[PDB]
């Protein structure tokens, strides 16, 4: 959270993995993995998406057979503000592997090229 | 403690649901006692429970509400706001019988120039008190059970005239806390208070509290949840300030007996 | 060394 | 490193051996050693709860 | 401990019999084979039995090279109007029918691969001219890295890729790759669908293919001869020959008795005549 | 057994369900696997798995079809038929995983002047074929999954010539069991015959077959229950006798992961 | 001692939490990535993880021959010019 | 001077080995033995200068 | 600490400097490696090494920037930055050859009412793209 | 001779 210090507000961020229809309102999306993340002096907040999937594996490409479900984040009250204040804001998203993460069969890669 | 923990800083997780919170007022856990399953000793149907565990026992959001200077309180029934959450109200409209106990975590931040206090307040056995003077006894079924948006309090008692269709609802008073006993004495009730430049949540870890072990959890609620504005919403010198209020109920040790096939009620 | 099967 | 395993001889000219050294270190790589077992065919042939015993009548 | 190779059961020898035990007698509703021996029904000698059942174990069965695709390229003089055709192949065992009646005997298996690529080239113009020794590229390229679109585009640079550049009249190509699948097992079917279609969403939007799974299942195989153009045109063919080495098998199922119609188990009008005339009381 | 106990006559009992038989032809287990949880050491989803136990592990009876002498046969997916029967269903539709084996018991009573065979199969992954020439693979899902209904065989091969809009179903061709294989062959999948004069049931015990630990049950069928009739319905001198068939299915060990909002499927 | 193709880390099975320990909390300006694993925000089961990540090693992950360049040379006819 | 490894095996058919010899004097002329080891991810994860516990605030 | 210590207020001393802080989120050390002398087994040139010790290891403020609404992002490199400092700079143009390693403390403080985020990176070998 | 890993 990027507001500032006289900024308070509760948000809710969701997993749903896959199968029903994706997540448009908090309603859903609460049904899910989810994490209900209090503003404050801890910055930041972390949800983890954990492994669920039905093959050991999944593509590196879209595909329906081995997608993952989907992210999503709403207001879980608002924020708030006092005068004086600004009313609008940035959060920063950030994402990253745990360590029961792999990968295999290598291959290259299709961001990038050598056009002539 | 001083690796850094704090009273005010709590995180609970259940079934694939986490809360943070970062301005608590420690938490509370109703007259001392966690929730449990029912124990062989205290059995009473004799066939195999469901326990549905993770699926069932997880945090359940409800709509959310609107404090504002004129709001006079909010009340919610158990499990009736939960009756249409997930498999939890699966299970019960499957069963003839089904137990519960509950973590609500309600939930309303605002600002270091804000302030007012809400009384959140657990009741076993929570009735409330008819519109009518005419006849006792006669909120139907519909409307003691509003489900998730729950009722409100009232700071009038308007009674209802209309004697050839009588509305047939509740009529709760808030200074009488909708049952003709007076609100500040509710404090002997499992509570906490949310008054905004201490805390942003009330947290009540709630027992099974029942005359029997296992009950018809269609036709009666165990607890209500009732919201009140011990020190109404104030801000800045703003004449229409509003913060948002939500409720978030999870269910715990949850089982369920007699199953056949389920109950289809008449809500409107 | 040698495995003997 | 070297495996030394029998041949079951079949036209005749002891025991006779032969050698085999993996080459890789993927065992993707590896020849076939054919040395094999056999199972017993019941999971199939028979499939029923209550096992039977062939010279006393099926259905009883 | 019983092996593939091991010799089958001695015949015990078996006299005259008048008892309550009743072999013969059984009852197939159970869903269960009647386990006889001929001792039981006949009088027996004793037999040595020296047969075994080594060349049908599952390994045996199936250790040999199926062509399973036939891929073809050239080189053609530069001054064509053409391009110079390079080949791409979808990985399947089930562009051919052998193999893929072999394997579907199962329900699932496991097995590393064993590729073998033969590889001929000719002349097609009556010319009378020539072209040297050809150098071929065999590239894998896997499902989401890029499929060349032209002959000699920087995907031929291959730097993660894994590339065969094989030499023209050397021995044929060969090389191994491990069980890959992205489940326990690969499926030879699939009872499903790769989407659910939704009702809050359209038709078009929910629909797959009955029986298909990942649309890329094992990416491609792209082969170009890697020489530039020639004045004489030369084509090519490489044929690739699979073999599932180390493997294992589940769930039998009745072979193929109809003609292979597409990938999935659909089958055409006018080829479901498999069993011939025979009358029930000639021999 | 010297005190009575036989073959043919068999109880069994899952939830708040019993069946009893007493013309039974023992009873079968498919590739003599009992179903099972999902061990540690196969696991792959992590989260908590909900486990329903026996308000998803009963006997549901599904719509009885009726076997006249022109029947052909009929075929049912699993979970797929049951996708409808009470707390198991939910369980499916509200989870991205499930896994589960399943007792299937076949019923079909007649007289001891009646005579007819039924073959009763249990097929994995039972791929059927489509009704068209002009495009493979593309029955469609609603018509892939009849639900409880189940579908039925056709002794003759009628190709869908609506090209505009194709009927885009399956076209299952009995002597080739649907699906392009010979059926005097499908006794190698486990199966029962209910020979009428023998037995008046079948009974196949089938455990979680698939190549992978847990899966997608809304998008795959991990089993088939194809019935076909080896002998003709026959009774008397009538020349249209009727008997019902009955099928009763009831889930085992399933388990489901992936939990989020319920999937609501396009059927029709 | 681990090395490259070693089985990562089992999941291990975690339960319901209420307390002042709070891992989903964190402060990304020090710095430093949460360590987080699922049993720290959701309840877990048992897995014995096989998987490993012996492909992307550095090694593995360079193991490959790629084209770095295309040289060209001829041999003409003696009487050419150029 | 021959190297036995064990192989780890995927897909099978005790410890399967493979031979390796070194066949000249310069060791950049040897095959890789893909004999790797793991690290912990912390230098790039967690550079701070006070050691992280994560269930306490990242902040006190 | 239970004595008051926090993650947040520290204080670094170097030479004849110290700089303190009550709004720390703790301090990074890039890649785990404090800095460190060269080591003879590592060590090339032959020479007897100056090492300047706290006349060059100390505390240099830079020129102050300005960051508002338009300001896109600014760099330096290191040791040009501090090539005129003291006798940190004098040391390194004296000499063919130096090494060092570096304490960097950026400097930023507003109000509990105003917003923003800097993302304040140390580049090995941070090599820039030409405007050509 | 040999050395075993
Ligand atoms: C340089 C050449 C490398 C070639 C590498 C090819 C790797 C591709 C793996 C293909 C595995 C094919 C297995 C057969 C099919 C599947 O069994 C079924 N359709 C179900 O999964
Ligand atoms: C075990 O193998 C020890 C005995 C070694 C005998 C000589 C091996 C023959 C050449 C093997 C080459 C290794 C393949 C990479
Ligand atoms: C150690 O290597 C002793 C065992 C030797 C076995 C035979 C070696 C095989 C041929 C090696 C040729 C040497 C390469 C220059």
């Amino acid at each position: 959270f990027c507001g500032s210090m006289m900024a308070t507000g509760k948000l809710l961020v969701s997993y749903a993995p896959p199968g029903a229809d994706p997540p448009k309102k908090r309603k859903e999306a609460m049904l899910g993995t989810h994490v209900i993340w209090d503003i404050g002096l801890q910055s930041s907040c972390t949800m983890v998406v954990p492994w669920i999937s039905n093959t050991t594996y999944r593509q590196t490409i879209d595909d329906s057979f081995t997608e993952g479900g989907y992210i999503s984040v709403f207001y879980q009250t608002r924020i708030v503000v006092p005068l004086s204040t600004p009313r609008e804001m940035d959060i920063l998203g950030f994402v990253s592997a745990c360590n029961d993460f792999s990968v295999r069969l290598l291959r290259d890669t299709t961001h990038i090229e050598q056009k002539a | 403690e001083a690796c850094g923990y704090s009273d005010r800083v709590l995180q609970l997780t259940l079934g694939n649901s986490t809360i943070t919170t970062q301005e608590a007022a420690n938490s509370v856990v109703a007259y001392g006692r966690w929730p449990e399953y029912l124990r062989d000793s205290e059995a009473n149907p004799v066939d195999q429970p469901t326990e549905p565990d993770v699926a069932a026992c997880r945090f359940y959001t409800l709509d959310t509400v609107s404090w504002t200077k004129e709001s006079r309180g909010w009340w919610w029934k158990l499990p009736d706001a939960l009756r249409d959450m997930g498999l939890f109200g699966q299970n019960m409209y499957y069963h003839y019988l089904g137990r519960s106990g509950y973590t609500v975590h309600v939930q309303c931040n605002a600002s270091k120039f804000h302030q007012g206090a809400l009384g959140v307040f657990a009741v076993p056995e929570m009735c409330l008190a008819g519109d009518s003077n005419t006849t006792t006894m006669h909120t139907s079924y519909q409307n003691a059970n509003p489900g998730e948006k729950g009722g409100t309090f009232t700071g009038t008692f308007t009674p209802d005239n209309n004697q050839t269709s009588p509305a047939r609802r509740f009529c709760p008073v808030d200074y009488l806390l909708g049952n003709g006993t007076l609100l500040g004495n509710a404090f002997v009730f499992p509570h906490q208070i949310i008054n905004l430049r201490t805390n942003n949540c009330a947290t009540l870890v709630l027992p099974y509290v029942n005359s029997l072990s296992i009950d018809s959890m269609v036709k009666h609620n165990n607890w209500g949840i009732a919201i009140l504005p011990l020190a109404p919403l104030n801000f800045a010198s703003e004449s229409s300030p509003e913060i948002p209020i939500t409720l978030t109920i999870a269910p715990m040790c949850c089982e369920f007996n007699g199953l056949r096939n389920i109950t289809l009620p008449r809500l409107q | 060394g040698s495995s003997s099967t | 490193g070297a495996q030394v395993s029998s041949q079951k001889v079949g036209a005749h000219e002891s025991t006779i051996n032969y050698t085999t050294i993996n080459y890789y270190r993927d065992s993707a790589s590896n020849a076939a050693s054919k040395q094999d077992f056999s199972q017993d065919p019941s999971k199939f042939t028979e499939p029923i709860k209550d096992v039977l015993i062939k010279t006393a009548p099926m259905l009883n | 401990a019983a092996t593939s190779r091991d010799a089958l059961p001695n015949t015990e020898a078996s006299g005259p019999t008048h008892s309550k035990e009743i072999p013969a007698l059984t009852a197939v509703e159970t869903g269960a084979t009647n386990p006889l021996v001929p001792s039981d029904t006949v009088q027996t000698r004793h037999v040595v039995q020296h047969r075994s059942r080594s060349e049908s174990s599952i390994e045996s069965f199936f250790a040999r090279g199926a062509c399973v695709t036939i891929m073809t390229v050239d080189n053609p003089a530069s001054t064509t109007n053409k391009d110079k055709l390079f080949a791409v192949w979808k990985i399947t065992y089930k562009d051919t029918v052998q193999l893929r009646r072999k394997l579907e005997f199962f329900t699932y298996s496991r097995f590393d691969m064993e590729l073998t690529f033969v590889v001929t080239a000719n002349f097609t113009e009556t010319n009378n001219g020539h072209a040297l020794n050809q150098v071929y590229q065999i590239m894998y390229v896997p499902p989401g890295a890029p499929v060349p679109e032209k002959w000699d585009d920087y995907t031929w640079q291959t730097s993660s890729n894994p590339s065969i550049f094989y030499t023209y009249g050397t021995a044929p190509a060969r090389i191994s790759v491990p069980y890959v699948g992205i489940s326990n097992a690969y499926s030879h079917f699939y009872d499903g669908f790769s989407k659910v279609p939704l009702k809050d969403q359209s038709a078009a939007l929910g629909d797959s293919l009955y029986g298909a799974a990942s649309l890329n299942d094992f990416g491609i195989l792209a082969v170009r001869v890697v020489n530039d153009h020639n004045p004489t045109k030369v084509t090519s063919k490489i044929r690739v020959y699979l073999k599932p080495k180390h493997i294992r098998v589940w769930c039998p199922r009745p072979p193929r008795a109809v003609a292979y119609y597409g990938p999935g188990v659909d089958y055409k009008d006018g080829t479901l005549t498999p069993l011939s005339t025979k009358d029930l009381t000639t021999y």
